């Protein structure tokens, strides 16, 4: 397993990841 | 608009949008987990 | 042939019978959401 906005509203910023999982299934 | 919101609970800045959510007719105010204010109901009207 | 393909559905059956063998990745997730929930949620107390 949204909480990710809501981390935002207080200025908590999440960074999204560098690898898509298309990216990541490609190389497995 | 980003703007600051005084309704007689809190001073704070955000956007006011309506949904579609429901709340009780005695309850006023709401926050989610994190304590921080996501809804406001209007004073003079029924608005969410 | 028969050994290879039988364990393969071993594999498949019992990571979708049990979804506790990926609890590893579970605690990262739950690390982070503990570590994000407790820094905001520390904004409300006075701190004398």
């Amino acid at each position: 397993t949204d909480l990710i906005c809501a981390q935002k509203f207080n200025g908590l910023t999440v960074l999204p990841p560098l690898l898509t999982d298309e990216m990541i299934a490609q190389y497995t | 608009k980003c703007v600051n919101f005084n309704f007689n609970g809190l001073t704070g800045t955000g956007v006011l949008t309506e949904s579609n959510k429901k709340f009780l007719p005695f309850q006023q105010f709401g926050r989610d987990i994190a304590d921080t204010t996501d809804a406001v109901r209007d004073p003079q009207t029924l608005e969410i | 042939a028969n050994q290879f393909n039988s364990a393969i559905g071993k594999i498949q059956d019992s990571l979708s019978s049990t979804a506790s063998a990926l609890g590893k990745l579970q605690d990262v997730v739950n690390q982070n959401a503990q570590a994000l929930n407790t820094l905001v949620k520390q904004l409300s107390s006075n701190f004398g």
